[PDB]
RNA sequence: GGAUAGUGGCCUACCAUGGUUUCAACGGGUAACGGGGAAUAAGGGUUCGAUUCCGGAGAGGGAGCCUGAGAAACGGCUACCACAUCCAAGGAAGGCAGCAGGCGCGCAAAUUACCCAAUCCUAAUUCAGGGAGGUAGUGACAAUAAAUAACGAUACAGGGUCUUGUAAUUGGAAUGAGUACAAUGUAAAUACCUUAACGAGGAACAAUUGGAGGGCAAGUCUGGUGCCAGCAGCCGCGGUAAUUCCAGCUCCAAUAGCGUAUAUUAAAGUUGUUGCAGUUAAAAAGCUCGUAGUUGAACUUUGGGCCCGGUU
RNA sequence: GAAUUUGGACAAACUUGGUCAUUUAGAGGAACUAAAAGUAGGUUUCCGUAGGUGAACCUGCGGAAGGAUCAUUA
């Protein structure tokens, strides 16, 4: 019983029934289709390199507001654009426009993590510098 | 504000263990690790 | 929400039995500053 | 296109990292033994498991199988000579019996403290480094030094460092001068 | 028959119509050089292997050829394509995926250093040459060992005449991080090993990285800012979908390391051969026939006696 | 024995038309997003098919319960 076949020269088809069960997955599916190289924004990287196109004042909710913002941002390799959430709050004056951020994810291995909707990547650095070095006056931004 | 440095490395470990368990400083009766004002 | 619905799962487990740390003024609050 | 250096790490942290029956066991053993870290328990806990395995993959091999007996043997004999297994215990259900102070008092350090001449086990530690103890003739600066059974009788002070004669050291020969220079005339 | 070093449709003339395929041929894709191997620890598996060894292939893309035992060679030649250098404008000269190094692309990677002293290789050859190789410079890829303190005395506090702790109290000990005569080291040096001399009293010679409802170890802390048609009235209180708005204190873990992102493995019995599930949670073809495939009742010399010698 | 020459095999590349592969403009469309702020009703639930309709919806035929078995004879 159980379903699938038991006899012992019946190799073939358990191989060839797990493979096609193996193309029901998820992970399997997505790799075996070399959909990060082609559809992600990033091109299977574990970090990238944009150019900050735009900031918008984007809080939690009206006046009484939690300072929580991201930028948009243009990849400097795909073209394709993204949007980023900063660091905490006193970033936002130091990440101006052009400023070639570089970019890594947000936590859920290729997913948006936390209360913002749809925002997956956090801005790593700023200029070539920091963002933690640059937020505790330790290194300052370089100018242009 | 400035204070006396604590001891790094080993002798830290050392305090811990001074701290922990040899003549135990502060209990509540179910062994408190962080106390405010009692 | 992030209080309320601290507050709001934190007597769950008082139904459910288990130990729970009494609460106070650090609860809703971001106690680790980000980046 | 050198041949290559073959290395390995000898520890691994646990799985679960926080517990707090682990952590007080592990708090308790630093603590009566002298230790920096929890490197140390986790490299004694990592060359342990080793043993063990060795010894579970023996026991479950036939009885008089030559590579059981050979390995066995020279197991059984590796560990006494270490020290930490006993003389009268002698077989394999004994050896899968170990324990990691068991291990761990076997160290330079604990046993130059046993010993006598070191009155505690962090004066040991700092006794150790500051180049004080030879073994045999050779000076040893290492808390994990893992004494054997035959060397038990030779852990001594250095023909150097000062406790051991021989020319007392910097902080003395500065007081002394200091004393002759100006306690002298 | 020709050609080859040689078998061979390798090629040519003649003659047959054959050869492979559901046990997956052929075609397409491969962000595919293959293997020895690597990570993951109950096993079986899963993922990776451009890269220290073995084999293959290439020298910007093709093609052709000389010399030679050996090449379809590129630090050899010839032609075309694409790049590109010098000028006297007529002509000439190219090929770093060798070692350094420059631009570019990027998240992503070091010196235009010294030497044949070692390992070996080439030659007419103990002698010459070797960016092969070795040595040093950069280097927190990864791996190993363990400094940042130890011992007293005083005054109190305890378990209570012996054992621990506290403190703007005090005392002498000890040593390397360093600065370096010298000597070892080395082709010559740098460094390690050894060592004359100097080198510790705390803002010295000062350890960081993360986190604290629960996950998960660690707060019945403090201050400030902003709002309220809520009380008071200029003291203030409380609330604040301010998802805490900003700082400090205390505590926990790991520790010369720690955090984050991506991928993968374990936990994962969410790929299930071991080892899943299918009435109602995903899922039994509307039903039957039927080829390959998978599977398929029992039975044929058993039993007894003889000796010898092996292992506990 | 050089410059040059006939034929052959090898064959780079070029011109024409065709095949395939990826990317950027292009009217129009259908969907959705936060858009704080625009224009009381009937109520069995479905499945297949066909027609009609601003919106689900209405109607025809066949099937299902994934719909609440009282009482009495024997």
């Amino acid at each position: 019983g159980k379903g699938k076949p038991r006899g012992l020269n019946s190799a073939r088809k358990l191989r060839v029934h797990r493979r096609n069960n193996r193309w029901a997955e998820n992970n399997y599916k997505k790799r075996l289709l070399g959909t990060a190289f082609k559809s992600s924004p990033f091109g299977g990287s574990s970090h990238a390199k944009g150019i900050v196109l735009e900031k918008l004042g984007i809080e939690s909710k009206q006046p009484n507001s939690a300072i929580r913002k991201c930028v948009r941002v243009q990849l400097i390799k795909n073209g394709k654009k993204v949007t980023a959430f900063v660091p905490n709050d006193g970033c936002l004056n130091f990440v101006d426009e052009n400023d070639e951020v570089l970019l890594a994810g947000f936590g859920r291995k290729g997913k948006a993590k936390g209360d913002i909707p749809g925002v997956r990547f956090k801005v790593v650095k700023v200029s070539g510098v920091s963002l933690l070095a640059l937020w505790k006056e330790k290194k300052e931004k370089p100018r242009s | 504000t400035e204070k006396p440095k604590k001891p790094k490395g080993r002798a830290y470990k050392r305090l811990l263990y001074t701290r922990r368990f040899v003549n135990v400083t502060l209990v509540n009766g179910k062994r408190r690790m962080n106390p405010g004002p009692s | 929400s992030a209080k309320s619905f601290i507050l709001r799962k934190k007597e769950l487990m008082k139904r459910r039995g288990r130990k729970v740390a009494k609460d106070s003024k650090f609860t809703g609050r971001k106690r680790r500053h980000r980046f | 296109p050198r041949a290559p250096r073959t290395y390995s790490k000898t520890y691994s942290t646990p799985k679960r990292p926080y517990e707090s029956s682990r952590l007080d066991a592990e708090l308790k053993l630093a603590g009566e033994f002298g230790l920096k870290n929890k490197k140390e328990i986790y490299r004694i806990s990592f060359q342990l498991s080793k043993i063990r395995r060795a010894a579970r993959d023996l026991l479950t091999r036939d009885e008089k199988d030559p590579k059981r007996l050979f390995e066995g043997n020279a197991l059984i004999r590796r560990l006494v000579r270490v020290g930490v297994l006993s003389e009268d215990k002698k077989k394999l259900d004994y050896v899968l019996a170990l324990k990691v102070e068991d291990f761990l008092e076997r160290r330079l350090q604990t046993q130059v403290y046993k010993l006598g001449l070191a009155k505690s086990v962090h004066h040991a530690r700092v006794l150790i480094t500051q180049r004080h103890i030879a073994v045999g003739k050779q000076i040893v600066n290492i808390p994990s030094f893992m004494v054997r059974l035959d060397s038990e009788k030779h852990i001594d002070f250095a023909p150097t460092s000062p406790f051991g004669g021989a020319r007392p050291g910097r902080v003395a020969r500065r007081n002394a001068a200091r004393k002759a220079e100006a306690s002298g005339e």
